[PDB]
RNA sequence: UUAAAGUUGCUGCAGUUAAAAAGCUCGUAGUUGGAUCUCUCUCGGCCGAAGCGUUUACUUUGAAAAAAUUAGAGUGUUCAAAGCAGGCCGCCUGGAUACCGCAGCUAGGAAUAAUGGAAUAGGACCGCGGUUCUAUUUUGUUG
RNA sequence: ACGGGGAAUCAGGGUUCGAUUCCGGAGAGGGAGCCUGAGAAACGGCUACCACAUCCAAGGAAGGCAGCAGGCGCGCAAAUU
């Protein structure tokens, strides 16, 4: 199974899949009810999370994470390691002896959910703060906006 | 001044204040476009079409007559080529300088001019790739260049 | 000329950092080689033991004999030459005496006719040379 | 290349009035140039001027009345808060009785006193006295 | 530190206590209690420093251990007890009742009340929840847990508590047009009517308050204490009535007083 | 060690001969970059609650910013440095106020500076039709 | 090089200092490990090792002033058992 590529069976803990109802229910269709939440700060849940079948517990809409803290924005730089991406934030720092600025940047690793498909490394992503998900990951992608070369 | 030369020449064209077609030119916009299509099928670049029209038919400017530019007309009809003409002529000169350079290994000055020409090629290629005219993976190969020309 | 942009602070600060090292006062203070070569080690005064009485002949056009003393420093074992300031004040110093020694006015530079001497005597055996010279105190017995 | 066309506009006017001339040509024209010139004119420093259209960046002919000591630009356009204006006018103006600093604020291009009346800061364009 | 702290330095004490520099190195560290350390007035600084019934800290203990002071109806023998906003202090020997109300300068005032007014207090609502077997529970700014309240009372409201029984007698909701006092920040001690409340989800709300003289200010929603319904307060007010005078107005009002004297 | 030092120069220095422009050109990062364009749909009793206007930089405002120190108000320590006291014949009265870069939060302005909005038209706005999933109001209730 | 609040200098910009009584951190000769307790990897608690050092009948026992005084040492450099 594509959904079952790991050594342990993957399921949404809130969902019970063994409701013995009737032979007709077996005959009719086997599609699990899915748990999705409304991560809400004006954000909308993508429809690929309500209709998807992926199993990932660090997703905000269909996983066990809470979004609180800071809302930030960045530009996608690298998509290489499994299920997480590296983004860049560019800012100006003020040096007051010369009354001038200098460009500085930060590289920040965020978690990317499967509900956000067809994303390339040029585009603006909004991120929300959550609990520590790994050693160097504390943010999670909440919205994807295409870059200047929008099709 | 010049990009790759120390010259500072001033010669150019001076458009008149009149943006209006004169009364003695009786060619309609559609008839002016017909000559553009006709000369586009004889392997004429837009800049060649412009001088032909100017010298022969009394067409000072086609933006002033038909309200459009020659390359836009050709692209709307589908007669624009793959590479832009300015980048096409720069690659043609690079092949000629490089072809002279295998029979002449001690020609140290053509080796300088080829570097200048390919720098100009890279500048135009960068500009066109930022404009989504060339595909992002386009790259000028010093050996494969003849395939483009 | 110099760059004058709004995003030039890094350039300006790095250039100033690099060019400050061409100031010899700044380099001397901030490099650390002039602190290791200083016999006093950054102190204004130091104590030492008298090894020998020396006489240093003055630089031209002056012709005289400046009366100094060779002193070994207690805290590090280094050896210096110290000038005995006033008239006849060398008669108060004896060998193997402990003396207090100070700088001689120019922050490690020689002063006047006296060649290569950077230090001067202040006290001998816990008695100031001024008190001995003016007859306020005498050498302990 | 030509950057900060207003610098060229203000250097041309300063250089001509040193020679005692009665008219100066400024090219190219720009709306920042026009607003700066209007600010200078309403205080009695230049006088009437006129814009020539070229179907391009036009040009300006300015009449000179011999009342200008200096007009200059400040580059770059430093941001000025209403609490930092006194230092700027001490550094740039020759006296507390005459001279003007020209700023651009969200209420328009003005001088340092109209900005104080309107209680607003901005970015410094230049000065004239 | 390996554990909790038990001392307070005099320069680190809350400024509204008005403690001088040269009396000692230490200040009374308030005991743990219903009010916070930085938002309370300990009993020693009220009996000794404000009312001057005692000259030293040993005399405060002699007054307290005679069981003369009641804080909201109960005798407290702790001399660093953290009394706070809206509390009622009763000294029966001299027949005095006081309410802890901020003045316009941000300091607790010596506000004497009548024996009838000392029978109740106003309490903000901090938390509402449901406990075992479905019983509603309140938690107030006084750390009072009151169960079976009205279902119309919500967070940020005000209730009236009868100190003898500890039960709710009335309440005021939070809405525009209601009187309030500021209990923190830069407008502490000011009284005015709520005019607007701008909501910032995921962050702190902001409430706009207008005085009786027409001056408007804003505060965070956590610094607002609803006093009365409309323009009428539910408790007696201090001398300044919550209006903040400017320094020039205060100077003129002070100079006019000494000319009157003669 | 600070000023003097406009002898480290952002304000604000020098490089023909006093110390000093790379032998010359290309070229990535960095820095800089020519004209140009004059707020509204649902609800609670004529206003508010809710959407943003492309996004910013900038400017003004607001609240949030330990005390001590510094600036500063009052006060004859006998004057003063200090202190936070004191004054009237039981009463009266203070223990103010300002400042607190950068970053984060908030609300007005829209000049200056970046940025996007239709060109295989997969464009805007209007009415029209079809395919699929689906709202659980209506059959006094329940299927 | 403990970090801030801050200090000196000062036309404007700036330069230098902040071990030091207020806030936060760290340590108790150097490493490490624990018991009790709400809280300690505690040292005016314990257990080892490393370095010093104390009494002894030679079998054994007991140590930790960067707490207040005070002494030695180190120094140009700092107070009453």
């Amino acid at each position: 199974a594509d959904i079952q590529t790991e050594r342990a069976y993957q399921k949404q803990p809130t969902i019970f899949q063994n409701k013995k109802r009737v032979l007709l229910g077996e005959t009719g269709k086997e599609k699990l009810p899915r748990y999705y939440k409304n991560i809400g700060l004006g954000f909308k849940t993508p429809k690929e999370a309500i209709e998807g079948t992926y199993i990932d517990k660090k997703c905000p809409f269909t996983g066990n994470v809470s979004i609180r803290g800071r809302i930030l924005s960045g530009v996608v730089t690298k998509m290489k390691m499994q299920r997480t991406i590296v983004i860049r934030r560019d800012y100006l720092h003020y040096i007051r002896k010369y009354n001038r600025f200098e460009k500085r940047h930060k590289n920040m690793s965020v978690h990317l959910s499967p509900c956000f498909r067809d994303v390339q490394i040029g585009d603006i992503v909004t991120v929300g703060e959550c609990r520590p998900l790994s050693k160097t990951v504390r943010f999670n992608v909440l919205k994807v906006t295409k870059a200047a070369g929008t099709k | 001044g010049r990009m790759h030369a120390p010259g500072k020449g001033l010669s150019q064209s001076a458009l008149p204040y009149r943006r209006s077609v004169p009364t003695w030119l009786k060619l309609t916009s559609d008839d002016v476009k017909e000559q553009i299509y006709k000369l586009a099928k004889k392997g004429l670049t837009p800049s060649q079409i412009g001088v032909i029209l100017r010298d022969s038919h009394g067409v000072a400017q086609v933006r002033f007559v038909t309200g459009n530019k020659i390359l836009r007309i050709l692209k709307s009809k589908g007669l624009a080529p793959d590479l832009p003409e300015d980048l096409y002529h720069l690659i043609k000169k690079a092949v000629a300088v490089r072809k002279h350079l295998e029979r002449n290994r001690k020609d140290k000055d053509a080796k300088f001019r080829l570097i200048l020409i390919e720098s100009r090629i890279h500048r135009l290629a960068r500009y066109y790739k930022t404009k989504r005219v060339l595909p992002p993976n386009w790259k000028y190969e010093s050996s494969t260049a003849s395939a483009l020309v | 000329g110099k760059c004058r942009g709004l995003r030039t602070a890094r350039k300006l600060r790095s250039h100033r950092r690099d060019q400050k090292w061409h100031d010899k006062q700044y380099k001397k203070a901030h490099l650390g080689t002039a602190l290791k070569a200083n016999p006093f080690g950054g102190a204004s005064h130091a104590k030492g033991i008298v090894l020998e009485k020396v006489g240093v002949e003055a630089k031209q056009p002056n012709s005289a004999i400046r009366k100094c003393v060779r002193v070994q420093l207690i805290k590090n074992g280094k050896k210096i030459t110290a000038f005995v300031p006033n008239d006849g004040c060398l008669n108060f110093i004896e060998e193997n005496d402990e003396v207090l020694v100070a700088g001689f006015g120019r922050k490690g530079h020689a002063v006047g006719d006296i060649p290569g001497v950077r230090f001067k005597v202040v006290k001998v055996a816990n008695v100031s040379l001024l008190a001995l010279y003016k007859g306020k105190k005498e050498r302990p017995r | 290349v030509r950057m900060n066309v207003l610098a060229d506009a203000l250097k041309s006017i300063n250089n001509a009035e040193k020679r005692g001339k009665r008219q100066v040509l400024i090219r190219p024209c720009s709306k920042v140039i026009v607003r700066f010139l209007t600010v200078m004119m309403k205080h009695g420093y230049i006088g009437e001027f006129e814009i020539i259209d070229d179907h391009r960046a036009g040009k300006i002919v300015v009449n000179l009345t011999g009342r200008l000591n200096k007009c200059g630009v400040i580059s770059p356009r430093f941001d000025v808060q209403l609490k930092d204006l006194e230092k700027w006018q001490n550094n740039l103006l020759p006296s507390r009785q005459f001279g003007f600093i020209v700023l651009t604020t969200s209420a328009g291009i003005m001088d340092h006193e109209e900005a104080r009346r309107k209680h607003t800061g901005g970015k410094i364009l230049g000065f004239f006295f | 530190a390996r554990g909790p702290k038990k001392h307070l330095k005099r320069v680190a004490a809350p400024k509204h206590w008005m403690l001088d520099k040269l009396t000692g190195v230490f200040a009374p560290r308030p005991s743990t209690g219903p009010h916070k350390l930085r938002e309370c007035l300990p009993l020693i600084i009220f009996l000794r420093n404000r009312l001057k019934y005692a000259l030293t800290g040993d005399e405060v203990k002699k007054i307290c251990m005679q069981r003369f002071i009641k804080i909201d109806g109960k005798v407290r023998t702790d001399i660093t007890y953290p009394a706070g906003f809206m509390d009622v202090i009763s000294i029966d020997k001299t027949g005095e009742n006081f309410r802890l109300i901020y003045d316009t300068k941000g300091r607790f005032a010596v506000h004497r009340i009548t024996p009838e007014e000392a029978k109740y207090k106003l309490c903000k609502v901090r938390k509402i929840f449901v406990g075992t077997k479905g019983i509603p529970h309140l938690v107030t700014h006084d750390a009072r847990t009151i169960r079976y309240p009205d279902p119309l009372i919500k967070v940020n409201d005000t209730i009236q508590i009868d100190l003898e029984t500890g039960k709710i007698t009335d309440f005021i909701k939070f809405d525009t047009g209601n009187l309030c006092m500021v209990t923190g920040g830069a407008n502490l001690g000011r009284i005015g009517v709520i005019t607007n409340r701008e909501r910032h989800p995921g962050s702190f709300d902001v409430v706009h308050v207008k005085d009786a003289n027409g001056n408007s200010f804003a505060t965070r929603l956590s610094n607002i204490f609803v006093i009365g319904k409309g323009n009428k307060p539910w408790i007696s007010l201090p001398r300044g009535k919550g209006i903040r005078l400017t320094i020039a107005e205060e100077r003129d009002k002070r100079l006019a007083a000494k000319q009157s004297s003669g």
